[PDB]
């Protein structure tokens, strides 16, 4: 019964939200340490706002002088990585989330890295400073941790099994992928959208998207993959709308071929910048696969957020039937 | 007709079955009747025993007597050597320099390695006595655990085995203390505590992961047998097993005077293997090694090299011979093409791959002695003063760089005179060897 289990994985760069999707289709159908991790997001997320509040090379003003004693406060724990947890320090928080200039520094958080979640999770603020709320699903989901170790996940659906493969995103864990590169079903490539505008945090030069796209021809290209056919699962795409909505920044500040670009005709309220962003990394896609393609693997784009649930339910529904049709070996 | 091709076939496939034992065989031949991967016969063995062997002394007796005699001295004992080791289930695993392993069960389960410990005992007593009639003292090292066995690439495939478990076993017997068997944890477990055995080492090897050292159808299938003979040993040695003579004249052997040989090596792989719970037991390291070697495999067939001949494969060194068959200098260009050719092809395997490998090359010229050491085991191999001084400047090299005897040559263009490294016998400063220009 070796073929009946569908085992596939998922390659992307560094927090391209696998694990999210993996948590998010586990939840789907199938405690302290977890409040913990929520804990410790928002400890960091406010950190490197206000560490990238000075360190910034365009200086931001702050909103009130008397919150001057609180970044120093913030500034003496930040080297500190002890796990304190004291509501004072919440309430020191709050008064710097209220300050115009923390969230202008939120806004130009472009410049440096931090996680994506942190808006969410400034708003939870006041409800966990009880520390006492059981979390919600969309609570779990939004929660950031890192992946090294490959990981593969049991999985059922229509009477029959899957199997996640999970792994790193990161150069340091790109090595250990040959590790699963063998009797593997399918591979669900996945991609974060909004994270266009960031770069990578392995070398801060480099785009976190260009980055992930020159794997993804690595990844297409391999000489031991031919025969497999990526499916793509481009996440992030949520916070992809509400950027582009936004305007503050745009494909065209690295891609000015987008500029070029012109809308597709497969499109699916809604705007027309934010349909041809998600058509053009789409086509982008497509272009690196057919350019290399061999007759073999074929690349079925299907646009995924993993926050969301119906849009994950009907884009799996979608792979399943296409890693049903695939098993058959067609 | 037909009981004459039976009995050649028969013999054939005896003289294949000598080497390369039937479980993997059986499955080489199944293919050959009718892929994403390069395909690897690796399977995993549990509950096996290896010992390991290496002369002392080689460097207090290589210099002394030539190498012809040496030779004689080392199929004399290693055809005991391999007597003894048949008598005790025991099956020898490769030849490399002076190093002779051997494992415990490895076709079907079997125990009781300590049999083999006291049986190595008296075959070296009896070894140093011969030698009495220069250092010639020798270390054992054993150590328990699992391992991958199978063959690697394309061409002179040979039995051998992967693990860290044959890797404790190798640093067990690169600890020294000759004449005494290192005899680590994992065999006082497994074999009895009733063995009257001493505290272990008390410090000798790098304190790294704590060791613990305490007709027609017959027609057919001549073919095939033909086909396999060919991947395996060369033509004439081959010609001379297949008929008499093979136990009459217990050494073969022949001495060649313009002879070049090049090692290279692969530092890098031991980092990149891992024996974790996802990834079988490293199978799909094994499996990337395998590509590896095919890579080179492929790479020597091609009508550019084809006065070089592969001897063997050391983990992730290449052994590479020239002269042998004499049928100038030119030759040890094709060498030099050899090495920069390799070194192009682990450049291409890294960028395919996603992680780093630099290659560590070695060459020499001078004359060796070349011949088959086992009788019972078709394995051609070489000797010499230059074997062990290219063997000494592949390891004592750089990575990434080639370097490069006594310049007898000018057609591509080398750099790097200032060395001077001490080496083993004296030092000597010549240079290193980069591309064309
Ligand atoms: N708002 C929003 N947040 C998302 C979305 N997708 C993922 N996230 C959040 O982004 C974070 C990053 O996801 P994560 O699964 O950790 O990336 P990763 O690729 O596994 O990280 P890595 O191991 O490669 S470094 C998660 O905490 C998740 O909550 C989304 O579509 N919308
Ligand atoms: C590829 C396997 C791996 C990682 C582990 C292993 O068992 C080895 O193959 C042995 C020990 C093993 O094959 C026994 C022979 C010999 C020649 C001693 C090998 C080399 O030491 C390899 O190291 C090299 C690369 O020289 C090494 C150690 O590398
Ligand atoms: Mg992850």
């Amino acid at each position: 019964v070796y073929r009946a289990t569908h085992r596939l994985l998922l390659l992307g760069a560094g927090e391209s939200g696998k694990s999210t999707i993996v948590k998010q289709m586990r939840i789907l159908h199938v405690k302290a340490t977890k409040v913990q991790d929520i804990k410790n997001n928002l400890k960091e997320a406010i950190e490197t706002i206000v560490a990238a509040m000075s360190n910034l090379v365009p200086p931001v003003e702050l909103a009130n002088p008397e919150n001057q004693f609180r970044v120093d406060y913030i500034l003496s724990v930040m080297n500190v990585p002890d796990f304190d947890f004291p509501p004072e320090f919440y309430e020191h928080a709050k008064a710097l989330w209220e300050d115009e200039g923390v969230r202008a520094c939120y806004e130009r958080s472009n410049e440096y890295q931090l996680i994506d979640c942190a808006q969410y999770f400034l708003d939870k603020i006041d409800v966990i400073k009880q520390d006492d709320y059981v979390p919600s699903d969309q609570d779990l989901l939004r929660c950031r941790v890192l992946t090294s170790g490959i990981f593969e996940t049991k999985f059922q659906v229509d009477k029959v099994n899957f199997h996640m493969f999970d792994v790193g995103g990161q150069r340091d864990e790109r090595r250990k992928w040959i590790q699963c590169f063998n009797d593997v079903t399918a591979i669900i490539f996945v991609v974060a959208s909004s994270s266009y505008n960031m770069v990578i945090r392995e070398d801060n030069q480099t785009n976190r998207l260009q980055e992930a796209l020159n794997l993804f021809k690595s990844i297409w290209n391999n000489r031991w993959l031919r025969t497999i056919s990526v499916i793509l699962f481009l996440n992030k795409q949520d916070l992809l709308a509400e950027k582009v909505l936004a305007g503050k920044s745009k494909i065209e500040d690295y891609f000015p071929e987008f500029a070029r670009y012109t809308t597709p005709e497969d499109a699916t309220g809604e705007d027309p910048r934010v349909t041809r962003a998600k058509y053009f990394i789409r086509d982008e896609f497509l272009r690196i696969s057919t350019a290399s393609g061999d007759g073999r693997h074929y690349c079925y784009p299907h646009f995924t957020c993993a926050v969301d649930t119906e849009n994950i339910r009907r884009v799996f529904n979608d792979c399943r039937d296409i890693i049903q049709r695939m098993h058959l070996r067609q | 007709a037909r009981l004459r091709l039976e009995t050649e076939n028969q013999r054939q496939e005896r003289l294949v079955l000598s080497v390369l034992p039937r479980f993997v065989v059986l499955e080489m031949i199944n293919d050959m009747t009718n892929h994403q991967f390069h395909r690897i016969y690796i399977h995993r063995y549990e509950n096996v025993s290896i010992l390991f062997a290496d002369v002392k002394g080689f460097t207090n007796l290589s210099t002394t007597l030539s190498a012809q005699e040496l030779v004689r001295m080392l199929n004399e004992l290693f055809a005991r050597f391999d007597r003894l080791a048949h008598e005790h289930h025991c099956l020898r695993i490769k030849i490399l320099g002076d190093c002779y392993y051997c494992v415990s069960g490895l076709p079907e389960p079997r125990q009781d390695h300590a049999h083999c410990c006291v049986e190595m005992g008296l075959s070296m007593i009896k070894t140093i006595r011969y030698v009495r009639s220069h250092d010639v003292d020798m270390r054992i090292g054993i150590h328990s655990g699992s391992v991958l066995c199978g063959v690697l690439g394309l061409r002179k495939w040979q039995f051998d085995v992967w693990s860290w478990d044959v890797d404790i076993a190798n640093k067990l017997e690169s600890g020294g203390i000759p004449g005494r068997i290192h005899i680590s944890k994992a065999t006082l477990d497994c074999l009895n505590g009733d063995y009257n055995v001493e505290e272990g080492h008390g410090k000798e090897r790098n304190e790294f992961l704590r060791k613990h050292n305490i007709i027609n159808e017959m027609k057919e299938l001549r073919e095939h047998n033909e086909n396999m003979l060919r991947n395996i040993l060369p033509s004439h040695v081959a010609r001379h097993f297949l008929e008499k003579d093979r136990d009459n004249e217990e050494l073969y052997s022949q001495s060649y005077d313009a002879v070049g040989v090049m090692f290279a090596s692969i530092p890098g792989f031991a980092d990149f293997y891992s024996q974790t719970e996802m990834n079988n037991q490293g199978v799909e390291c094994l499996r990337l090694l395998n590509e590896i070697i095919a890579d080179f495999d492929e790479l020597l067939g091609e009508d550019r090299f084809q006065d070089i001949e592969k001897i063997k494969t050391i983990g992730s060194t290449y052994m590479a011979v020239s002269g042998l068959s004499p049928e100038k200098w030119g030759h040890l260009c094709a060498l030099a093409d050899f090495s920069l050719a390799l070194t192009e092809s682990i450049q291409e395997i890294n960028k395919h791959s996603f992680n780093n490998f630099e290659l560590r090359i070695g060459i020499s010229h001078g004359s060796v002695v070349a011949g088959v050491i086992g009788a019972k085991k078709p394995q051609y191999d070489i000797w010499g003063k230059t074997v062990n001084l290219a063997s000494r400047m592949d390891s004592t090299g750089v990575s990434g760089r080639i370097q490069v005897p006594e310049e007898t040559y000018l057609i591509l263009k080398d750099q790097g005179f200032a060395f001077d490294y001490r080496g083993e016998i004296y030092v000597k400063g010549i240079s290193e060897q980069e591309g064309k220009i």
